[PDB]
DNA sequence: TAGG
């Protein structure tokens, strides 16, 4: 069983446990300390019952009421006990202890075994005024709940650790959580130093791998992580003077209304030739127009995007379509 | 000849809201007025 | 020269020598000149129709070709298009005529072949009435609008017909003769008298001229006659809306028209592009009351057909929508409803504030506030001002030519105003709050004096406004090359605005610059210096890029537009200096770093187009950072120094704690929206740990308060949860305010003393038994402390109930709690530690089942959730049961503090 | 000490689902009462029909009847000659205003928890 | 200084 030194850590040790009298009459008593009973490994020192009086036996100074609560019957041993306010108070605490057969009584005390028949020695008892049977109905609904939640329960990583995996494995472990910032924040364009001030992406960069100026070396971990979004083909930049400005391909659609207006003339050529256009028939009108060093990762990734504008027939790979 | 005040002489002078009555000396106020008396002769 | 004969005849090529002269010059609003005459009396030198004149309709019109319509009979109607418009003055209603050689011809609109002339000669929802008046004009009300006043009642409005020859001869003293005029009785909208108003069918004729001279060119009530004509013939308003519009438009003239702009520029009509600020400033109201899309006002249908007039026949009584106040009226009618609503016995209710000494009764009356919503009044006022930024203090304000109000502006919800192009712009907001903060220095002795005058020493208010820019309308006020550089920077942190010391300049003779009001930001350059090319900027010059930008002097006015995370642009005029935005007065706390740059007085910032948060381990003890940043929500505010109690807003903590923030003397007039209810973001604060191991924050010179939202209109309850008592012990993530229906076991102690309510010293029979010192008033208050041992079915606890919670913990009626509490007034220190009438009533009460009863608690942990608790092993206790004294390990007991106590059922 | 008065339903005890001799705590509504020979019949309705129980009100003998009200009985189910099963009442308390759909709900959760042990 |  549970050792005696570990009993006081249980919070039910110092509480009046709301138990059935079927459980009070069936709990095992501890061989260590007599007077303490164990239900499911919890030390039960004192209880709290509510039931109907079915017997009254008076002695000199105590009563011994029998109490039934539809689960069991047990004997409870209840010990006998400005001047206009004290007098009428004493005729109130004598009507709470005027108990006959058929009344409802609340008894809070401690279990004392008496050679294979148990009793409850009440430190506090009174007569419960239950005219419409409300209190004894609310106890039948509460007692399965306090059992199942309290008395039946027993008493008792590379993302999380980025400092282990090093820098060539950490650039590809920062860009995917940098990409999710760009999704719901409707960001059209950004600078490189704007991501170096978000604490959601700064604490995942200055790991103890980079002890070999640290705050100058965190520019290198952000530059090599943003670039992986560019060789994959999701961000891009135009010739504007500074090298830290980037644009997201997914958000801006002035470029999407230049890739859609090439079909207005069937890529500006008649169709005596090869049927339709190709992926590189855009390329003769896109790099000479916009940027000569435009990467091919974003050339057809825009055509992956506007496919639900009823644009052309995506009949197969490596092939554009005319009307 | 040497005719009297003309329509151009009243538009280039007497710009203080004048009035005139060549009948007789009268201070006409049947209900109320203030004034502006003068003695020009337009024709 | 503009002859204006009365009762004309066809002596047209003759009849000079007019001996009844009257001349009037131009009247300073007429750029065309052309003064007029007033000839008083007569000068000294297929078939034919007849009948009597009835209407004559008064309206030579101006569609493309001028024409007027006359009707005839003792009815026949004749229209006259050609150049014999001079007949319009030689026709009187009543006289019989012999007008000859008419013709029959059709007309557009409805073909009914009305009589139309030739080269001919002449011989001899509510409704409105059609009167036929004659009276005298006794006063003018709005000469450009057309609102004249007749006799002691019955105002006039000549706006619904083409009047330009009638504005000359309309002075007080003319005698009109109105013929077919609608009379409006209950037009409302601020007007009280009935209003008389003709239309295209009613004759407006003259019987005698005026004798008085014109009053005065005021340059306040003489302009705008083409704008008022636009509000009838293009933007087809009705007469209840016309008289509201002409009253609001001169109510705006008292706020802007001499000094913000001019009278001739405000009241100008709208051209094709976008002029007429005065009409754009009424258009939020005129669009939801008279929306565009309406049947056009046809010419011939108002005269020939069944009478369906432009809405003078059928009108709608209107109550006043807007009524634009001035910024001085909003400030003085704001702190007049603040002290009329100041009731000190409603801020401190009766059962709770009957147990407070004088030092704590007056501390809770010190600071208070109220929020008036002026778009809920009877005329439903609308805020309007010019947004200025003070170059002497740094604060934002709205301004007109009567006064100024401080303002707090958010762009959106949880988004600050960061656009410097709004300085000098008209802001028009109809959804706004008017906050008045009361600051009262009072010395009430006790709770009985809270309705007696003579105890308030000082009271002052603080009035400002809060609104969003998405709920407003911003209009720019119209005014009557390659020498420019630029550089972008990303702002990281902005410091506080306060007086600072400055280091002495190096190499010069020893002199200290003056301590000035200043602030500085920390940014990072995003590129080289760009030069202005046309209207844009060129390519940057080829470039650690951190920089401190020092704002002092006249450059301090950019304070409310600089926020972290935004990208700004620093513009400098003048010649292209090569090294300008690299380096150069320096503050005392910025010594050593060579990366400062003083912002000059003629430079200009513009906006080229989630904040920091410390984790919930700012509740640690061994810290070496002392700078915390969090978003919170203000619960209370107290004038101790100003103390704020904030509830943290942390998505990871699940019941986050409550902190205390203290603002002190250099920072002491705080930011504007620091009201109970507002969500406010606090960046870098001074985190301290007190002597009782509580964590509190203080304002440093680096704080940057930013208000995220305004307090809501209606406060909701959101009641406490219903925990089990064991859940506060086992496991983590537990509340510190819950309910926990329980049952009382015993009573530990009970004290029922009386104190002095100047000091906290015991009063036997109310006599101040401290030492024999002086006290001004023989008053005394009661106190009460009890300690209990409630327990659930699951665990046990200790609850301390304070005064007025000791009643209803003992179950006493307030009639018998009061009669118990003046029996203790003679011995003022009844204390029980579980002499004939007491101490035997209380011992019988606190051991009876009338007190040890099932109860419904509502508590809070007394451990003050800011507190650092250290992990320690459990102690050892005895717990004898029956006859055997064993030993167990025990945790420390729960200690709670009661908020309320109810019964079960 | 007696046996515990376990909660039964009036349609469970009229159909003979409870043995003779055991203690029970059923309920009902008072319709008849025989003052001369000490008999009370309570009545209840399961879902569509009427069920009735027989109570021998002899131990709580001075009995003021409250015809048309609910009653809680507690006693031993004995059995007379040829199918007449009466409840020898020890406690017969008069509750009126009792939430009867909430009472026979609470018997179902108490039986359901005991089945899961 | 910052709960008592
Ligand atoms: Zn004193």
């Amino acid at each position: 069983e549970t050792p005696s030194l570990l009993w006081g850590l249980d919070p039910v040790f110092l509480a009046f446990a709301k138990l059935y009298i079927r459980d009070i009459l069936d709990m095992k008593e501890s061989r260590q300390v007599p007077g303490v009973f164990l239900y499911n490994g919890h030390p039960i020192k004192q209880v709290d019952v509510l039931g109907t009086v079915i017997g009254v036996r008076e002695r000199d100074a105590f009563y011994s009421y029998g109490v039934d609560d539809s689960t069991g019957v047990i004997n409870c041993i209840c010990w006998k006990k400005l001047t206009s306010q004290l007098k009428k108070l004493q005729e109130t605490i004598e009507q709470k202890t005027k108990i006959e057969i058929g009344d409802t009584i609340r008894v809070r005390g401690s279990i004392r075994t008496y050679r294979e028949e148990r009793e409850i020695h009440a430190t506090t008892y009174y007569k419960v005024d239950d005219p419409v049977w409300n209190i004894q109905i609310a106890r039948m609904l509460e007692l399965p709940t306090i059992y199942r939640k309290v008395y039946d329960q027993p008493f008792h990583e590379a993302l999380s650790n980025p400092g282990a995996l090093d820098l060539p494995s950490l650039t590809s472990l920062l860009s995917e959580k940098a990409k999710e910032f760009l999704m719901e924040n409707r960001v059209q364009s950004f600078y490189q130093q704007e991501l170096e001030m978000v604490e959601s992406l700064l604490s995942l960069a200055n790991q103890p791998v980079i002890h070999s100026t640290t705050s100058k070396a965190i520019h290198s971990i952000f530059k090599n992580a943003i670039q992986l979004l560019q060789e994959k083909g999701l961000v891009f930049q135009k010739d504007d003077g500074f090298d830290n400005l980037y644009y997201v391909t997914r958000e801006d659609k002035d470029l999407h209304r230049k890739i859609h207006r090439i079909i207005q003339q069937d890529c500006q050529k008649p169709n005596h030739m090869e049927k339709g256009c190709h992926f590189l028939h855009i390329l003769a009108c896109a790099r000479l127009s916009i940027r000569p060093g435009l990467s091919e990762a974003v050339l057809q990734q825009v055509l992956e995007l506007l496919e639900d504008q009823s644009d052309i027939v995506s009949t197969m790979e490596h092939y554009y379509t005319a009307f | 000849a040497i005719s009297q005040a003309i329509i151009r002489l009243l538009v280039e002078d007497g710009t203080a809201e004048a009035v005139v009555t060549c009948r007789n000396h009268h201070v006409a106020a049947a209900l109320g007025l203030c004034p502006r008396e003068w003695a020009s002769l337009l024709d | 020269s503009c002859e204006l004969i009365d009762l004309d005849l066809s002596w047209l090529g003759h009849l000079f020598l007019f001996p009844r002269w009257s001349y009037l010059p131009p009247a300073r609003w007429n750029s065309s000149g052309e003064g007029h005459l007033e000839l008083w009396d007569a000068p000294v030198p297929q078939r034919n129709l007849a009948g009597s004149l009835v209407r004559l309709s008064a309206l030579v019109k101006s569609k493309q070709k001028a024409y007027f319509i006359l009707s005839l009979g003792r009815v026949s109607i004749i229209v006259q298009v050609p150049a014999q418009l001079v007949w319009h003055r030689a026709l009187r209603p009543g006289t019989a005529y012999v007008l000859t050689e008419l013709r029959v011809s059709k007309i557009r609109g409805q073909r009914q072949h009305v009589w139309m002339t030739s080269q001919s000669s002449r011989l001899l929802v509510r409704y409105s009435r059609l009167l036929s008046y004659s009276g005298a004009v006794t006063g003018v009300l709005n000469e450009p609008a057309g609102l004249y006043e007749l006799d002691g009642q019955l105002g006039l409005c000549l706006a619904y017909q083409q009047f330009r020859g009638l504005r000359r001869v309309m002075r007080p003293g003319v005698c009109l003769q109105l013929q077919d005029v609608h009379l409006l009785q209950s037009v409302g909208g601020g007007t009280r008298r009935p209003v008389l108003a003709p239309c295209l069918r009613g004759a407006v004729l003259l019987q005698s001229f005026s004798r008085q001279k014109p009053g005065a060119h005021s340059s306040r009530q003489a302009y705008g006659a083409s704008l008022y004509e636009q509000l009838v013939w293009e933007r087809q308003l009705g007469l209840p809306l016309y008289l509201w519009a002409t009253k609001a438009l001169e109510e705006l003239a008292c706020k802007l028209c001499p000094h913000v702009l001019r009278h001739h520029q405000f009241l100008q009509h709208s051209s094709p592009g976008s002029p007429s600020l005065g009409l754009q400033l009424l258009a939020p109201t005129l669009d939801l009351l008279a929306p565009p899309g309406s049947p056009v006002r046809n010419a011939h249908n108002e005269i020939l057909e069944e009478p369906h007039h432009c809405p003078l026949q059928k009108y709608t009584r209107l109550q006043t929508p807007s009524s634009f106040p001035t910024l001085a009226t909003l400030k003085e009618e704001g702190q007049r409803k603040a002290w009329a609503s100041f009731d000190p016995k409603a801020l401190l209710p009766l059962p709770e504030a009957s147990y407070l000494p004088s030092c704590q009764l007056n501390r809770r009356l010190a600071w208070s506030w109220l929020c008036l919503l002026p778009s809920a009044f009877c005329p439903a006022q609308v805020l309007l001002g010019v947004l200025v930024a003070s170059s002497h203090k740094g604060c934002l304000q709205l301004r007109d030519q009567s006064g100024s109000l401080p303002c707090l502006l958010l762009a959106k919800h949880s988004q600050p105003l960061s656009d410097p192009r709004l300085i000098g712009c008209l802001v028009r907001a109809e959804r706004f709050q008017l906050i008045v903060e009361r600051d009262v220095r009072s010395s009430f002795p006790s709770w009985k004096e809270l309705s007696m005058p003579g105890f308030i020493q000082k009271q002052q208010a603080r009035v400002y406004v809060q609104f969003f820019l998405a709920d407003a309308l911003i209009l720019p006020v119209p005014r009557p090359p390659h020498l420019g550089q630029s550089r972008l920077f990303l702002l990281c942190h902005k410091e506080a605005l306060m007086k600072r010391n400055f280091c002495v300049p190096p190499g010069a003779s020893p002199e200290v610059p003056k301590p000035a009001l200043s602030f500085y930001v920390l940014g990072s350059w995003l590129g080289g210096t760009q030069r202005k090319e046309g209207t844009g900027w060129g390519l940057p010059e080829p470039q650690d890029q951190k920089v401190h930008l020092i704002f002092f002097g006249s450059s301090v006015r950019w304070f409310e537009f600089l926020h972290p995370g935004q990208v700004y642009r620093l513009i400098a005029p003048g010649p292209a200096t090569p090294m300008l935005f690299e380096k150069d007065r320096r503050p005392l706390e910025l010594a050593g770093c060579a990366s400062c740059l003083t912002v000059q007085d003629n430079w200009t910032l513009e906006l080229e187009s989630l904040p920091e948060s410390s984790l919930t381990d700012l509740l640690s003890d061994n810290f070496t950072d002392s700078l915390v940043s969090f978003s919170a929500e203000i619960l209370s505010r107290t004038l101790c120094c100003v103390k704020l109690t904030v509830a943290l807003e942390t998505a990871e903590c699940e019941f986050p704690p409550h902190l205390d923030v203290y603002i002190e003397d250099p920072h002491l007039p705080p930011s504007l929206g620091l009201l109970p209810g507002a969500r406010v973001h606090f960046s870098q604060l001074e985190k301290r740990v007190s002597r009782s191991h509580n964590v509190y924050c203080c304002f440093r010179s680096s704080t940057y308060v930013q208000v995220l939202s305004f307090p809501p209109e209606t406060t909701i309850s959101i009641p406490l949860p219903h925990i089990y008592l064991a859940e506060l012990l086992q496991g983590g993530q537990s509340p510190f305010q819950a309910t926990a229906s329980c049952h009382i076991v015993s009573v530990f102690s009970l004290q029922l003393f009386w104190v002095c309510a100047y000091c906290t010293s015991i009063c036997r029979q109310g006599k101040c038994t401290r030492l024999g010192s002086t006290c001004p008033t023989q008053t005394a208050i009661s106190q009460a402390i009890i300690r209990l041992l409630v327990e659930d079915g699951t665990a046990e606890a200790v609850v301390t109930c304070r005064n007025h919670h000791v009643a209803a913990a003992l179950g006493l009626c307030p009639r018998e709690w009061a009669s118990l509490l003046d029996f203790v007034q003679v011995p003022g220190r009844v204390v029980l530690q579980f002499d004939e009438p007491m101490t035997m009533f209380l011992w019988t009460l606190c051991t009876s089942p009338s007190v040890l009863r099932p109860i419904v608690l509502s508590f809070e942990l007394e451990r003050k959730p800011s507190k650092i608790v250290p992990l320690e092993p459990p102690r050892l206790q005895r717990f004898q049961c029956g006859e055997l004294p064993f030993l167990t390990h025990v945790n420390p007991r729960l200690r709670l503090s009661c908020l309320s106590i109810r019964e079960s059922e | 000490l007696p046996k515990p008065g376990t909660y039964y339903l009036p349609w469970e005890v009229s159909a003979g689902q409870v043995p003779d001799g055991s203690t029970l705590r059923t309920f009902g509504r008072l319709c008849l009462y025989d003052m001369i020979q000490s008999r009370v019949t309570l009545m209840a309705q399961h879902g569509s029909d009427q069920h009735q129980v027989l109570v021998c009100t002899k131990l709580v003998e001075p009995f003021h009847a409250q015809v048309g009200s609910l009653y809680i009985v507690l006693g031993e189910l004995q059995h007379q000659q040829d199918r007449g099963s009466v409840v020898k009442a020890r406690v017969l308390t008069c509750v009126e205003g009792m939430n009867l759909p909430l009472l026979e709900q609470a018997i179902r959760e108490q039986r359901l928890y005991k089945q899961e042990r």
